[PDB]
């Protein structure tokens, strides 16, 4: 019962600001103890900030002066302000509750802050035709992520999402793809949900 | 800051440790050492809480010791699930708040060497109206963890448009990678094209023409 | 000790509630009733309740308020 769901992740540009959301549910942040934790790509954790039940706050010295946390005890929230933003911030901010001794007990699913010059790109979508395997190809888009479902998700079990590969035009490309019975496919819907939410992207691909 | 070896490398069944090396700012000053295990494509779980103590779930195999200085993780009779990133985390006092470890990639030997599922898509009819070409090969359930991707046009070698991912942990401890190929449709057609992937000196060929 | 340190004005001193106080005694910057005084000025600084090593490790983030 006890979730804890973040939001506000997308692109900011080097110098710029963001708020970083996190509503919460199945218990009361104002009793606890919360805190921001940090991970870039492929790397290690780190200890972003802390608020206390009683208020008071902590900071890491990598983010002290530019960060600010606060919470919102009638709305259950808690936030992250971030000012003058370096491409050294580029990571998933997951929203955590402290159980005994500032130890994480609860996790969130992450948002991905990314900072970087360039601008936000829509992908272009483009079927993959056909045990037989077909899929989507979600082409030339910018910063991650983009989430991809199918039949509304209605198919979940053989679904394979590919890591996107980083092209040296500085844009990403993606393909999901499902294994389906190879000869069963005239009798089956297959349609991929690709959203993009920092283009406002969102489209519905019927594969043969 | 506290320290925490690259890797380790344990057999199935056996036991390991992974060290947890403070300072006299963090666990030499006595602070309890908390433990965290991260699976891919996952957030971390408390897996060990100061400095012994397990939570509601975690197996009695996973535990936890301090010794002045430095701490610890041992699991007794490693299993091929526990193959995940883990990580150590105290309080540093200079710094005034939470401090995490480097973290420690936990590698289970005995692994049974699996050959890469090779899937080659051609351009959509879609993007080549757009007057663009993109040829898919998607790569996975792979084990160790290392491939060598080669794209030919008619037994020629192509190398310009290549795009290749590093590869990727999956959940059941095997890989996955994936190549793109951009091409313009004029040369899409004007050739067979081929996708090969080399792992471990063995050669996966997949092919595209309608 | 609980109507104690609550006459020593600890009960919610720099947002530390006397649950804290009352679980941080359970587990010359001062110029030295004097424990409290001195306990007041060690919280004060950049470290907060963290000062006391066993607060960290056995009263930060648990049901303090069942010591009151």
């Amino acid at each position: 019962q006890v979730q804890l769901v973040e939001s506000g992740g997308g692109l900011v540009q080097p110098g710029g600001s963001l708020r970083l959301s996190c509503a919460a549910s199945g218990f009361t942040v104002s009793s606890n103890y919360m805190s921001w934790v940090r991970q870039a790509p492929g790397k290690g954790l780190e200890w972003v900030s802390v608020i206390y039940s009683g208020g008071s706050t902590y900071y890491a010295d990598s983010v002290k002066g530019r960060f600010t946390i606060s919470r919102d005890n009638s709305k259950n929230t808690l936030y992250l302000q971030m000012n003058s933003l370096r491409a050294e911030d580029t990571a998933v901010y997951y929203c955590a509750r402290e159980g005994p001794g500032d130890s994480i007990d609860y996790w969130g699913k992450g948002t991905l802050v990314t900072v970087s010059s360039a601008s936000t790109k829509g992908p272009s979508v483009f079927p993959l035709a056909p045990t037989a395997a077909l899929g989507c190809l979600v082409k030339d888009y910018f910063p991650e992520p983009v989430t991809v479902s199918w039949n509304s998700g209605a198919l979940t079990s053989g679904v394979h999402t590919f890591p996107a590969v980083l092209q040296s035009s500085g844009l990403y490309s993606l393909s999901s793809v499902v294994t389906v019975p190879s000869s069963s496919l005239g009798t089956q819907t297959y349609i991929c949900n690709v959203n993009h939410k920092p283009s406002n992207t969102k489209v519905d691909k019927r594969v043969e | 800051v506290l320290t925490q070896p690259p890797s380790v490398s344990g057999a199935p069944g056996q036991r390991v440790s992974i060290s947890c090396t403070g300072r006299s700012s963090n666990i030499g000053a006595g602070y309890d050492v908390h433990w965290y295990q991260q699976l891919p494509g996952k957030a971390p779980k408390l897996l060990i809480y100061g400095n012994t103590n397990r939570p509601s779930g975690v197996p009695v195999r996973f535990s936890g010791s301090k010794s002045g200085t430095s701490a610890s993780l041992a699991i007794t009779g490693l299993q091929a699930e526990d193959e995940a990133d883990y990580y150590c985390q105290s309080y540093d006092s200079s710094l005034s708040g939470s401090v995490f470890g480097g973290g420690t990639k936990l590698t289970v030997l005995g692994q049974p060497k699996a050959a890469p599922s090779v899937t080659l898509f051609p351009p959509s009819s879609e993007e080549l109206q757009a007057n663009k070409a993109t040829l898919v090969c998607l790569i996975s359930d792979f084990y160790p963890g290392a491939v060598t991707v080669a794209w030919k046009a008619d037994s020629s070698p192509v190398k310009a448009g290549v795009e290749t991912t590093t590869p990727s942990k999956q959940s059941n401890n095997k890989y996955a990678a994936s190549s793109y190929l951009s091409l313009t449709p004029e040369q899409w057609k004007s050739h067979s094209y081929s996708c090969q992937v080399t792992h471990e000196g063995s050669t996966v060929e997949k092919t595209v023409a309608t | 000790l609980a109507a104690a340190m609550k006459r020593h004005g600890l009960d919610n001193y720099r947002g530390y509630s006397l649950g804290n106080w009352v679980c941080a005694a359970k587990f010359n910057l001062c110029n030295i009733t004097a424990s409290v005084n001195c306990a007041k000025k060690i919280v004060s600084d950049g470290n907060g309740m963290n000062a006391w090593v066993a607060w960290r490790n056995r009263c930060k983030g648990t049901d303090v308020q069942a010591w009151i």
